[PDB]
């Protein structure tokens, strides 16, 4: 539904525990299965940067990269909820300085910036104790600019530089699902797709918990398989026509009796694009 | 010959057997008219109860004192303490006297019964009074009903309904006074 | 957030006019078919007490029909005589007996394959979409005479007053396989009457409990389409409070939004002015 | 490793982790130390371990009455038993100073890290209301001359939070089992302080006041309360299917809240009239009776199993209690004891009155 | 420090131990809320620091139950197990019977269909409600509370149908004879001689629904 | 028309207007509670119609077209 | 508002009348209050009022009373703003009010 | 919420406004079928509330 | 919705009685009578409750 073309930064957003670290880590687990199996002209080399997080969850989060053996291509770039606000601010940075090693040298990245969201709380720490004014939420005027800074590097570059690509995945935690706020509204300007994740679809048992209407990628199928281009345009509208029948049928009024025929064949879509964790395929 | 000692007051005593506890009896049709036919009564001389109904009216049901009713063997004439009678009615007039003046109602066919207690109780379907119908069109269709007979057996029953309707209705416009 | 909670005021206030119109619709629904349910009260009379009404009858086949609505906003009226059927369907069985259960009304095939889905046999919907017509009723009566059982059970509501429903079953005995087998007790109750039919008193009690199958029919599904009405006015009214008591509290916490971001505005403000004073 | 506390919605859809860090979210009044009294009740006697209690800015009647229950438990010992005691109490209730209530979860943590690092064993610590320390240095920030950050908060309460919760960790050396009070204010979970500390633990308890005005308790929100150990590999397929599809059915039923409510229960399908069959039951069911809680309410408490916990929710998911009455689930211990409630519910609608007279109440004897 | 300021006062209401003289300060914390919110701060503050609320609803002081006690939402946890013991037998029931009151009076208000066993609650509830208000400016001792209680969560009181509970009230409080009123209050709670003594007044008390 | 007022009201109105629009705002605001319903035609009260019909003809009086003053 | 006031009590405490006082639109007197406390530099308080809103009612409806000598009744017109009764305006005026009068149309 | 049925270009047809959108510009064959699509898609947003 | 002579007598024993009160609310003013004919009516206290 919502591909990622190689150089391009795509948002992760959504409220807490809705499975945004897992739709990220299963990009990092999966590179590892593709890049036994490619050139090596052609592997991604995955960088994760853990903004703000507990120093528990980056060390769970190495171990199942070391048992999988994703490790071998991923850096871990951890600042923690008890290191400085400048650590916090500068560790995206420093994570894709990192990471355009690899671009810059005709090899592939990928950047995963966990809480981005976390990242302009520890630039609100520094700007309101710097005493920079404070604007909406108290955060600095230049915050659009703190993240628009970051994701601009995420690029495919000529092939007079290289080739070299940089995928990111920023990670964007909302509030009750209130796209609305200060930081959200920012990086969806910023990055090309969103993958927009949804509480109330997470406990219906649909997790991925993707919200197909929201989610955009602005690449487009450009730059997705060829074996699915042809095969997941029936699948993106026959869900388009599965939404609408479904908040009819929701109150019991009437049947249409082929209405009903959309609404049978979506919910074996929407069962299908169900996954378990940590199995990337 | 006595099998089943039915009845709605029977119902309510072994349903509550049956059913749940919480389900109060269902109603029954007979909670609803307080006229029966062996209830002795219900005459009072001279004029007697007519319930002349339809389907989709109450064309009657105050007192008359005599009803010519258009049976299948013929017209007949009920007075107050008549015998008991379930008379099929062929297509013709109903005539609802009360005294001097008289309503004549021409029915399509459907029973009429004469109950023990003298309640008389016509039951037709269309019951058309002479004055809304006009004597053009029944010899219109008529002259074609008594053309169009094929072999259709299921015709053969609606032609000759269709026949006798209409010179029962001819014969019945042409008396007026 | 303070457009979702916006959103939903409007959501609330136009279900809120739908279920008042609703209710005034049926409204007057409800009474321009009670000039419509009286006039046809009055044939189903003669019939019960020349037949006289019998519910438990030992019958080796039966018809069972559990008339109710099309449309289903109605408030439990269609499941309330699906209750009722069971409640007779279990009651008159004391044999092991043949029953065809049959629905009238699009809501009846949704609720009778609950509970008899291998006796349900034949599904009238569409009935009141124009009209309620004798000649309609006939049909669906000469559709329950192709199978002939021994007695007929027809399950409607009964149009009181516009508050009480109560429900009728009204049964109707097929001519001489039960009907004058119950009549002949020391004699008969039937043979008081004397016959003016052109066949016999057994050919003229098959023309006769047709056409009170036809009558208590039409009656049937008329008292049910005024009684459909009617609860459908109860339930819209309920649904205009439950819609109105949603309304106060959703205003209630617009009003206390939007103070909160009046104050939320303004502290930012006096703060990033604090901070260049 | 799971901790199994015997809280049926705790032990099913947020089982908490027997080194990790654990949050009890809550609304003033909703019952968040009544269950982390429970807590101290069920688990801390089976640890086999020392508990340090931190009382961070609650109420001082709470502190008399937890160090006079445990004294009269045998869990604190005075005189010259003092060393047989196993917890030990920390306390900068709400009548404090505002720094003084910044800093009594650091000399509690103290206390835990000394038996976690040096003596290196499994240490209990019960921090009840970690919000007044966020509190506490939001009275003090704006006198310190800081420009306020968002609603009115200090600008360092990511980090003045974060530097106090990654000391409360299990480390290779010993175990820190920490159970937090989160206070939320106004009942509003976006607020930064609440917000916060969401990131800070394995398992977040959230209790609800919705849940508490329909007389569920505890008071936990089944569909907002989320635990890491919920996983397959964690807690097996069994315990897992279960919980995730009690949240199934009620999530679904939460869907149909707002048709229920305008046009009621008689304009549901009947698969969804299912639903709402058996999420009114389940969520009876996750309520249940508390030692703590008996003191008033009068009903004993009932410590349930894991396997009865599994098992019984297993059972009204696959339907085989959809018998029993909604009523039967509410307060009862596990399934067993919904059909010895069921039963006494049928027998009393049958038998209650026929005490006229012969009985006690003679007026001579 | 909004909280700050209300908390360091309300932790002054204790209760002493016995080495400092026993003495005890209890308040009453007043509160206002607007259009019934209690979720907002001021409020839930000094929820967070007192022990119990009496919750005063809008609709029931409408409605004329004065005091206008949301039973469901008032609590008092520490002052449970430290009442009244004649009362403590008698509210149990008066609890618990106001609780099934709430629970069925949810399900169905509107006349969709009255089971015997709920009309039997409606009209116990009802009956509970008109005995639990009471007029301004004359509080009841504990004793004759425990009685009318003890005549209203029993029988003594079916027969008067909602309206002249008030009425049957001092009719029972002034017919029963005075000294069983110095009985419940010297022993505190009812003895099982004074339960069937209290019984057998209550039956020749002559109830104004008649 | 519901929320458009003028405090000074009809006491500066055009005579012979003050005769004919002291109905005609009467006329439509009985047709604000009755419009929204008008999707409610197949089913009808017959004076709630009068009402509703009326109200149809008097919004579409007031129609104009702009830089045409009257 | 309280030039109204204070002949009002010249009424009461010297002549010794129960005079009417009509504070035509107490709302804009608390607007009033409102703009002078903005325009004195004071940081504004919930939604936006004056820090000193109860104390700038407070000061004028306490005048309004009873006493010895005569007294004071005030008919004064309260406007609801954004008809919100739980706004501070109105809240706080509504402590002081001791019956309302609703003319409906 | 005209981009999420799939109607592209995802122009909100009553929100968007013209000043070539008078008679005297554009002639009256466009302006009486701009006004009248128009009229057709905001009846149709006032029966979408009953129709749902 | 069901029409007036519909309901019980004494439902509409009170129409009748409130119909009376609601007029008898009205009261014709001494400042209004120099534009409206009628004179005014200062209504003592003991009037008004005994008049009600
Ligand atoms: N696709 C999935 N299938 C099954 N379970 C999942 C899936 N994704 C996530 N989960 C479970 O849901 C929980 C939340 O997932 P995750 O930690 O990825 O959310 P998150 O968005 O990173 O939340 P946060 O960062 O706010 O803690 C995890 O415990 C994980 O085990
Ligand atoms: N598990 C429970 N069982 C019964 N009642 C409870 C429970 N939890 C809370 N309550 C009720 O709610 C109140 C909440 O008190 P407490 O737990 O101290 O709240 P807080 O979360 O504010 O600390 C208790 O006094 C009790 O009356
Ligand atoms: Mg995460
Ligand atoms: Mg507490």
């Amino acid at each position: 539904l919502v591909p990622i073309g190689r150089g391009q930064r795509e948002l992760i957003i959504g409220d807490r525990q809705t499975g945004k670290t897992a739709v990220a880590i299963d990009a990092i687990i999966h590179q590892k299965n593709c890049n036994e199996q490619v050139p090596k002209a052609q592997r991604v080399y995955c960088v994760y940067v853990a903004v703000g997080q507990k120093r528990s969850t980056v060390a769970q989060l190495v171990k199942l990269f070391t048992q999988t053996g994703a490790m071998r291509y991923t850096i871990m770039v951890s600042a923690t909820a008890s290191d400085a606000a400048p650590l916090q601010f500068l560790a995206p940075y420093s994570g894709c300085a990192m990471a355009e090693y690899f671009r810059d040298t005709g090899k592939h990245g990928l950047i995963i910036y966990d809480d981005l969201s976390k990242q302009s709380v520890a630039y609100r720490q520094m700007s309101l104790l710097l005493r920079r004014p404070p604007g909406r939420e108290a955060f600095p005027g230049d915050v659009f600019y703190l993240h628009s800074r970051l994701l601009e590097r995420a690029a495919k570059l000529s092939k007079e530089l290289g080739g070299g690509s940089l995928t990111a995945f920023p990670v964007i935690e909302t509030q009750a699902g209130d796209v609305s706020a200060y930081i959200a509204t920012n990086v969806i300007s910023i990055t090309d797709g969103q993958i927009f994740l949804e509480t109330e679809l997470f406990y219906k048992g649909i997790r991925p918990a993707l919200n197909v209407g929201l989610s955009v990628s602005r690449v487009g199928s450009a730059a997705q398989f060829p074996g699915m281009k042809q095969v997941a345009g029936t699948l993106k509208l026959e869900l388009a026509q599965y939404r609408e029948v479904a908040a009819f049928a929701q109150f019991g009024s009437d049947l249409d009796a082929a209405t009903q025929y959309v609404l049978e064949r979506g919910a074996r879509l929407t069962e299908m694009l169900k996954q378990k964790q940590f199995a990337p395929i | 010959e006595a099998a089943a000692p039915a009845g709605p007051k029977e119902f309510t005593e072994v349903w509550n057997k049956k059913a749940p506890s919480t389900l109060i009896v269902p109603e029954f049709p007979s909670n609803y008219t307080a006229v029966k036919a062996v209830g002795e009564g219900q005459v009072h001389g001279d004029a007697f109860p007519v319930n002349f109904y339809t389907p989709h009216s109450i064309l009657s049901q105050a007192q008359k004192d005599t009803v010519v009713l258009p049976g299948v063997d013929g017209y007949f004439g009920v007075k107050a303490s008549h015998v008991p009678t379930i008379a099929q009615l062929k297509p013709g007039v109903v005539e609802l006297h009360s005294g001097a003046e008289s309503e004549k109602f021409f029915v399509s066919g459907g029973f009429a019964f004469v109950h023990p207690n003298g309640v008389t109780d016509i039951c037709v379907l269309e019951a058309a009074t002479l004055d809304q119908v006009d004597p053009a069109a029944v010899k219109s269709a008529l002259a074609a009903a008594s053309a169009a007979q094929p072999t259709d057996e299921f015709e053969q029953a609606a032609n000759r309904a269709a026949i006798e309707l209409y010179s029962a209705l001819e014969s019945a416009v042409e008396a007026k006074a | 957030s303070n457009q979702a909670v916006k959103q939903r005021i409007r959501a609330i206030k136009n279900i809120g006019k739908i279920t008042k119109a609703m209710k005034m619709v049926a409204a007057s629904k409800m009474k321009n078919a009670q000039i419509a349910v009286e006039q046809s009260r009055g044939l189903v009379d003669p019939f019960v007490r020349l037949f006289g009404d019998f519910p438990a009858v030992n019958s080796n086949k039966s018809v069972v029909v559990a008339v109710t609505s099309d449309k289903g906003l109605c408030g439990g009226l269609n499941s309330n005589i699906t209750k009722y059927t069971r409640a007779t369907l279990a009651t008159t069985e004391s044999e092991g007996k043949d029953v065809v259960v049959v629905s009238i009304g699009d809501k009846g095939r949704s609720q009778l394959t609950r509970i008899e889905s291998q006796r349900y046999q034949l599904a009238i919907a569409d009935t009141y979409k124009v009209r309620v017509t004798f000649g309609q009723a006939s049909l669906i009566v000469e559709e329950l005479i192709k199978h002939n059982p021994q007695s007929y059970q027809i399950l409607f509501n009964k149009f009181r007053s516009a508050i009480s429903f109560k429900p009728t079953v009204a049964t109707i005995l097929s001519p001489d396989l039960l009907e004058k087998q119950l009549e002949d007790v020391t004699g008969n109750s039937l043979d008081a009457y004397d016959i003016e039919a052109s066949h016999e008193r057994s050919d003229v009690l098959r023309d006769l409990t047709e056409f009170h199958l036809g009558v208590t029919l039409y009656n049937a599904m008329l008292e049910n389409n005024c009684s459909e009405h009617a609860s459908r006015m109860s339930a819209m009214e309920n649904s205009t409070k439950s819609a109105g008591e949603m309304l106060g509290k959703l205003t209630l916490d617009y009003n206390r939004k939007r103070q909160a971001t009046i104050t939320t505005e303004l502290i930012e403000i006096i703060a990033g002015a604090s901070a260049l004073m | 490793e799971i901790l199994v506390t015997g809280i049926k919605v705790v032990d099913l859809l947020a089982p908490y982790q027997r080194g990790g860090k654990i949050g009890l979210f809550g609304g003033a009044g909703v019952g968040k130390t009544v269950l982390i009294m429970e807590l101290i009740n069920n688990v801390a006697k089976a640890h086999g371990g020392f508990s340090v209690f931190a009382g961070v800015g609650e109420r001082t009647r709470e502190g008399n009455d937890l160090y006079r229950e445990m004294i009269e438990s045998g869990v604190i010992k005075l005189g010259a038993e003092r060393g047989n005691s196993k917890c030990t109490l920390v306390y900068g209730q709400m009548n404090e100073p505002p720094g003084a209530r910044a800093r009594v979860a650091l000399t509690g943590l103290t206390v835990a890290e000394y038996f976690r690092d040096i003596e290196g064993q499994d240490v209990l610590l019960f921090v009840d209301n970690i919000f007044r320390f966020t509190q506490a240095n939001s009275e003090v920030s704006a006198l310190l001359g800081r420009i306020p950050s968002a609603v009115g908060y200090q600008p360092t309460l990511a980090t003045d939070l974060g530097g106090l919760q990654e000391r409360i960790t299990t480390t290779t050396k010993g175990s820190i089992t920490s159970v937090q009070a989160v206070y939320v204010p106004a009942d509003d979970l976006t607020d930064p302080a609440p917000a916060t500390t969401f990131a800070h633990l394995d398992a977040t308890t959230v209790l609800s006041r919705s849940i508490a005005e329909l007389g569920i308790y505890p008071a936990v929100d089944p569909l907002d309360s989320t635990s890491r150990m919920l996983n397959p590999n964690v807690i097996g397929a069994e315990h897992y299917n279960v919980a995730r599809g009690v949240q199934k059915v009620l999530q679904d039923y939460k869907n149909l809240q707002d048709i229920i409510a305008i046009l009621g229960m008689d304009e549901l399908s009947e698969e969804d009239k299912l639903t709402v069959a058996r999420a009114r039951k389940i969520q009876r069911f996750l309520s249940q009776p508390f030692q703590v809680a008996e003191v008033f309410t009068g009903t004993p408490g009932k410590y349930v199993d894991l396997a009865d916990t599994i098992s019984g929710f297993q059972g009204v998911l696959t339907g085989k209690y959809d018998d029993l009455p909604e009523m039967a689930f509410y307060m009862v211990g596990d399934i067993k004891e919904v059909k010895e409630k069921a039963d006494k519910m049928a027998k009393d609608i049958a038998s209650r009155k026929e005490a006229d007279n012969k009985k006690v109440s003679e007026e001579l004897k | 420090d909004v909280f700050y300021l209300h908390s360091r006062l309300l932790e002054r209401a204790a209760k002493l131990s016995k080495e400092l003289g026993g003495g005890s300060l209890t308040a009453f914390p007043v509160i206002e809320t607007q259009a019934g919110d209690v979720s907002a701060y001021i409020a839930t503050n000094v929820i967070s620091i007192t022990d119990g609320q009496i919750f005063l609803e809008t609709e029931l002081f409408y409605k004329g139950i004065r005091p206008a006690l949301n039973v469901g939402l008032s609590v008092s946890r520490v002052g449970s197990a430290a009442q009244f013991p004649g009362m403590k037998q008698v509210a149990g029931t008066l609890k618990l019977e106001l609780a099934q009151y709430r629970e069925v009076a949810a399900f169905a208000q509107f006349g969709s269909d009255l089971d015997a066993a709920t009309q039997y609650v409606l009209e116990r509830g009802a009956r509970l409600t008109e005995m639990l208000k009471q007029k301004q400016f004359a509080p009841i001792p504990i004793e004759r509370q425990t009685v009318a209680v003890y005549a209203a969560t029993k029988g003594f009181l079916d027969k008067v149908r909602v309206q002249d509970i008030v009425a049957a009230e001092e009719a029972v409080i002034s017919q029963v004879n005075p000294a069983v009123f110095k009985i419940l209050k010297a022993n505190g709670k009812i003895t099982p001689a004074l339960d069937a003594h209290l019984k057998a007044e209550l039956r020749k008390v002559k109830l104004p629904g008649a």
